[PDB]
Protein backbone atom coordinates (compact mmCIF):
# COMPACT_ATOMS: atom_id res chain seq x y z
CA UNK A 1 0.00 0.00 0.00
CA UNK A 2 0.65 3.80 -0.28
CA UNK A 3 1.99 6.08 2.26
CA UNK A 4 -0.53 7.25 4.80
CA UNK A 5 0.21 10.52 6.87
CA UNK A 6 -0.27 9.74 11.10
CA UNK A 7 -4.13 10.00 12.08
CA UNK A 8 -4.28 13.95 13.90
CA UNK A 9 -7.67 15.22 15.51
CA UNK A 10 -8.94 17.32 12.98
CA UNK A 11 -12.03 18.68 15.10
CA UNK A 12 -11.11 18.95 19.09
CA UNK A 13 -13.67 18.08 21.52
CA UNK A 14 -13.22 21.72 22.73
CA UNK A 15 -14.25 23.33 19.36
CA UNK A 16 -17.15 21.06 18.86
CA UNK A 17 -19.06 21.12 22.61
CA UNK A 18 -17.81 17.67 22.77
CA UNK A 19 -17.45 16.44 19.30
CA UNK A 20 -14.14 14.89 18.49
CA UNK A 21 -13.11 13.94 14.87
CA UNK A 22 -9.59 12.01 14.74
CA UNK A 23 -8.57 11.07 10.76
CA UNK A 24 -6.18 10.46 7.96
CA UNK A 25 -6.95 9.50 4.28
CA UNK A 26 -6.37 6.28 2.36
CA UNK A 27 -6.49 5.27 -1.46
CA UNK A 28 -7.24 1.61 -1.42
CA UNK A 29 -6.58 -0.30 -4.71
CA UNK A 30 -9.49 2.03 -6.57
CA UNK A 31 -10.70 4.04 -3.97
CA UNK A 32 -10.50 7.21 -2.28
CA UNK A 33 -11.74 6.85 1.57
CA UNK A 34 -11.54 9.31 4.98
CA UNK A 35 -10.63 7.42 8.02
CA UNK A 36 -12.29 8.51 10.58
CA UNK A 37 -12.78 8.29 14.16
CA UNK A 38 -15.91 9.88 16.06
CA UNK A 39 -15.94 10.54 20.04
CA UNK A 40 -18.44 11.83 21.85
CA UNK A 41 -16.88 13.51 25.20
CA UNK A 42 -20.39 15.41 25.88
CA UNK A 43 -23.22 14.51 28.43
CA UNK A 44 -25.91 14.13 26.21
CA UNK A 45 -25.62 11.45 23.09
CA UNK A 46 -25.40 13.17 19.38
CA UNK A 47 -27.66 12.11 16.61
CA UNK A 48 -28.40 12.96 13.17
CA UNK A 49 -25.46 13.37 11.60
CA UNK A 50 -24.81 14.80 8.34
CA UNK A 51 -21.64 15.90 6.81
CA UNK A 52 -20.66 17.80 3.52
CA UNK A 53 -17.21 19.53 2.12
CA UNK A 54 -16.75 23.56 0.38
CA UNK A 55 -15.80 22.83 -3.04
CA UNK A 56 -12.34 22.15 -3.80
CA UNK A 57 -9.34 21.74 -5.85
CA UNK A 58 -10.21 18.36 -7.17
CA UNK A 59 -13.85 17.75 -6.71
CA UNK A 60 -13.68 15.86 -3.38
CA UNK A 61 -17.14 14.90 -2.24
CA UNK A 62 -18.25 11.75 0.14
CA UNK A 63 -19.52 9.21 -1.97
CA UNK A 64 -22.27 7.83 0.96
CA UNK A 65 -23.02 9.12 4.01
CA UNK A 66 -20.84 8.96 7.69
CA UNK A 67 -21.95 4.96 8.99
CA UNK A 68 -23.36 6.48 12.09
CA UNK A 69 -27.15 5.08 12.26
CA UNK A 70 -28.02 5.34 16.24
CA UNK A 71 -27.41 7.94 18.66
CA UNK A 72 -23.88 8.22 19.60
CA UNK A 73 -23.46 7.85 23.20
CA UNK A 74 -21.56 9.78 25.53
CA UNK A 75 -18.20 8.48 26.21
CA UNK A 76 -18.64 6.22 23.21
CA UNK A 77 -16.07 5.74 20.30
CA UNK A 78 -17.20 4.81 16.56
CA UNK A 79 -14.36 4.12 13.72
CA UNK A 80 -16.52 5.47 10.59
CA UNK A 81 -14.50 4.89 6.77
CA UNK A 82 -16.12 7.31 4.13
CA UNK A 83 -15.67 6.45 0.81
CA UNK A 84 -14.54 9.62 -1.56
CA UNK A 85 -15.00 10.42 -5.00
CA UNK A 86 -13.67 13.27 -7.40
CA UNK A 87 -17.19 14.12 -9.10
CA UNK A 88 -18.31 16.78 -7.35
CA UNK A 89 -17.74 20.95 -7.48
CA UNK A 90 -14.73 22.67 -8.20
CA UNK A 91 -13.27 25.55 -7.12
CA UNK A 92 -9.42 26.49 -6.48
CA UNK A 93 -8.27 26.06 -2.31
CA UNK A 94 -5.53 27.59 -0.86
CA UNK A 95 -3.38 25.83 0.27
CA UNK A 96 -4.26 23.73 -3.12
CA UNK A 97 -5.24 20.50 -1.22
CA UNK A 98 -6.78 22.56 1.37
CA UNK A 99 -10.51 20.66 2.37
CA UNK A 100 -13.12 22.40 4.39
CA UNK A 101 -15.31 20.34 5.81
CA UNK A 102 -18.95 20.52 7.72
CA UNK A 103 -20.18 18.44 9.84
CA UNK A 104 -23.24 18.75 11.53
CA UNK A 105 -25.64 16.59 14.70
CA UNK A 106 -28.51 17.66 16.47
CA UNK A 107 -26.50 19.75 18.61
CA UNK A 108 -25.30 22.23 16.15
CA UNK A 109 -22.79 22.74 12.33
CA UNK A 110 -18.98 22.48 13.16
CA UNK A 111 -16.23 23.31 10.56
CA UNK A 112 -12.82 22.18 10.52
CA UNK A 113 -10.43 22.11 7.39
CA UNK A 114 -7.66 19.31 6.61
CA UNK A 115 -4.93 18.67 3.87
CA UNK A 116 -5.49 15.99 1.50
CA UNK A 117 -2.03 14.53 0.90
CA UNK A 118 -1.71 14.97 -2.72
CA UNK A 119 -0.75 11.38 -2.92
CA UNK A 120 -4.29 10.10 -2.38
CA UNK A 121 -5.13 11.45 -5.58
CA UNK A 122 -2.81 9.73 -8.14
CA UNK A 123 -4.57 7.09 -10.08
CA UNK A 124 -3.45 4.05 -10.73
CA UNK A 125 -3.59 4.50 -14.51
CA UNK A 126 -0.59 6.58 -14.38
CA UNK A 127 2.10 4.49 -15.53
CA UNK A 128 3.09 6.42 -19.61
CA UNK A 129 4.52 4.16 -22.41
CA UNK A 130 7.97 5.26 -22.90
CA UNK A 131 7.22 7.02 -26.16
CA UNK A 132 4.21 9.16 -25.30
CA UNK A 133 6.40 10.19 -22.45
CA UNK A 134 8.96 11.00 -24.89
CA UNK A 135 6.20 13.14 -26.97
CA UNK A 136 5.09 14.60 -23.66
CA UNK A 137 8.06 16.09 -22.26
CA UNK A 138 9.27 17.54 -25.16
CA UNK A 139 5.84 19.29 -25.63
CA UNK A 140 5.51 20.91 -22.19
CA UNK A 141 6.67 24.31 -22.72
CA UNK A 142 10.05 24.36 -21.42
CA UNK A 143 9.13 27.49 -18.98
CA UNK A 144 6.90 25.18 -16.95
CA UNK A 145 9.63 23.02 -16.05
CA UNK A 146 11.11 23.31 -11.87
CA UNK A 147 13.46 22.33 -10.41
CA UNK A 148 13.47 20.92 -6.70
CA UNK A 149 16.05 19.42 -4.64
CA UNK A 150 15.14 16.45 -2.57
CA UNK A 151 17.84 17.47 0.49
CA UNK A 152 19.78 14.86 2.79
CA UNK A 153 18.19 11.82 1.31
CA UNK A 154 19.99 8.35 1.69
CA UNK A 155 18.16 5.74 -0.17
CA UNK A 156 19.58 3.73 -3.18
CA UNK A 157 17.74 4.54 -6.85
CA UNK A 158 15.95 0.75 -6.28
CA UNK A 159 14.25 1.86 -3.06
CA UNK A 160 13.37 5.10 -4.34
CA UNK A 161 11.58 3.68 -7.36
CA UNK A 162 10.04 0.93 -5.14
CA UNK A 163 8.38 3.64 -2.58
CA UNK A 164 7.20 5.62 -5.45
CA UNK A 165 5.70 3.13 -7.12
CA UNK A 166 3.71 1.87 -4.17
CA UNK A 167 2.25 5.39 -4.49
CA UNK A 168 1.33 5.24 -7.87
CA UNK A 169 4.36 6.92 -9.26
CA UNK A 170 5.80 4.85 -11.65
CA UNK A 171 9.67 4.49 -13.24
CA UNK A 172 9.02 4.22 -17.08
CA UNK A 173 12.92 4.51 -17.84
CA UNK A 174 16.19 4.75 -16.14
CA UNK A 175 19.53 5.40 -17.04
CA UNK A 176 23.04 5.91 -15.72
CA UNK A 177 24.73 8.52 -17.16
CA UNK A 178 28.74 9.25 -15.73
CA UNK A 179 27.62 7.05 -12.16
CA UNK A 180 24.66 9.53 -11.90
CA UNK A 181 21.07 7.16 -11.68
CA UNK A 182 18.73 8.79 -14.00
CA UNK A 183 14.88 7.74 -13.58
CA UNK A 184 12.25 8.84 -15.27
CA UNK A 185 8.97 8.93 -13.98
CA UNK A 186 5.13 9.54 -14.57
CA UNK A 187 2.06 10.36 -12.16
CA UNK A 188 -1.65 11.52 -13.27
CA UNK A 189 -3.85 13.10 -10.98
CA UNK A 190 -7.97 12.13 -10.54
CA UNK A 191 -8.73 15.34 -12.42
CA UNK A 192 -6.26 14.13 -15.64
CA UNK A 193 -3.57 16.90 -14.96
CA UNK A 194 -0.26 14.63 -15.89
CA UNK A 195 2.96 14.95 -14.23
CA UNK A 196 6.44 13.85 -15.41
CA UNK A 197 9.54 13.47 -13.83
CA UNK A 198 13.13 13.42 -13.74
CA UNK A 199 15.23 12.20 -10.96
CA UNK A 200 18.79 12.61 -10.67
CA UNK A 201 20.80 10.66 -7.97
CA UNK A 202 23.84 11.43 -7.80
CA UNK A 203 27.30 9.83 -6.09
CA UNK A 204 27.78 10.49 -3.06
CA UNK A 205 25.67 13.49 -3.20
CA UNK A 206 22.90 13.94 -0.54
CA UNK A 207 20.68 16.18 -2.70
CA UNK A 208 18.78 14.74 -4.90
CA UNK A 209 17.59 16.82 -8.09
CA UNK A 210 14.04 16.53 -9.24
CA UNK A 211 12.70 18.28 -12.17
CA UNK A 212 9.06 18.34 -12.76
CA UNK A 213 7.09 19.30 -15.91
CA UNK A 214 3.88 19.70 -15.51
CA UNK A 215 0.77 22.04 -17.83
CA UNK A 216 -0.29 22.96 -14.56
CA UNK A 217 3.01 24.14 -12.59
CA UNK A 218 0.93 25.30 -9.66
CA UNK A 219 0.68 21.85 -8.88
CA UNK A 220 4.73 20.78 -8.75
CA UNK A 221 5.44 22.52 -5.83
CA UNK A 222 2.88 19.87 -4.41
CA UNK A 223 4.24 17.14 -6.06
CA UNK A 224 7.61 17.61 -4.76
CA UNK A 225 6.09 17.68 -0.92
CA UNK A 226 4.69 14.42 -1.69
CA UNK A 227 8.06 12.93 -3.03
CA UNK A 228 9.55 14.42 0.25
CA UNK A 229 7.52 12.86 2.77
CA UNK A 230 7.17 9.42 0.39
CA UNK A 231 11.27 9.25 1.08
CA UNK A 232 11.50 10.31 4.19
CA UNK A 233 9.41 7.67 5.55
CA UNK B 1 -17.62 28.96 8.52
CA UNK B 2 -18.46 28.28 4.59
CA UNK B 3 -22.08 28.51 3.44
CA UNK B 4 -23.26 25.45 3.40
CA UNK B 5 -26.47 24.42 0.49
CA UNK B 6 -29.20 22.57 1.86
CA UNK B 7 -29.21 19.92 -0.60
CA UNK B 8 -25.46 19.33 -0.85
CA UNK B 9 -25.72 17.30 3.06
CA UNK B 10 -25.17 13.89 3.28
CA UNK B 11 -27.45 13.25 5.85
CA UNK B 12 -26.49 9.32 7.51
CA UNK B 13 -29.69 6.93 7.81
CA UNK B 14 -31.15 5.83 11.15
CA UNK B 15 -31.72 2.64 12.46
Amino acid sequence: GGYVAPKAVWLPAVKAKGLEISGTFTHRQGHIYMEMNFTNKALQHMTDFAIQFNKNSFGVIPSTPLAIHTPLMPNQSIDVSLPLNTLGPVMKMEPLNNLQVAVKNNIDVFYFSCLIPLNVLFVEDGKMERQVFLATWKDIPNENELQFQIKECHLNADTVSSKLQNNNVYTIAKRNVEGQDMLYQSLKLTNGIWILAELRIQPGNPNYTLSLKCRAPEVSQYIYQVYDSILKN
Amino acid sequence: YFPTDERSWVYSPLH
